[PDB]
């Protein structure tokens, strides 16, 4: 009896899944977390 | 000979003078070559990105 039943998957990855959204809405982020910004360079 | 000596002297002078003047005018253009130098390196930083 050393095992338990763990959390099922499938929750934790919809737990991830929406937070991984809000961090993108936390961070102004495209869905895809990208950054929206051009991202402009020079010296 | 003292007019003829003195004269060699002043001769001496403006040589020295004028190297001197040549020479700190020529340390100048570096600044602008400096310019380019950098302003090239960071044309390849972006040419990187």
């Amino acid at each position: 009896d050393i095992f338990m039943y763990p959390m099922n998957n499938e929750l934790r990855g919809l737990w991830d899944r929406i937070e991984n959204r809000i961090y993108n809405l936390r961070h102004n982020l495209t869905l895809d977390g990208k950054e929206i910004n051009m991202d402009l360079y020079d010296s | 000979q003292f007019g003829s000596t003195l004269l060699s002297l002043l001769e001496r002078k403006d040589s020295l003078s004028f190297d001197a003047y040549q020479m700190i005018q020529s340390g100048d253009l570096y600044r602008f070559s400096i310019d380019l130098q950098q302003q090239d390196i960071d044309i390849n930083k972006a040419s990187l990105e």
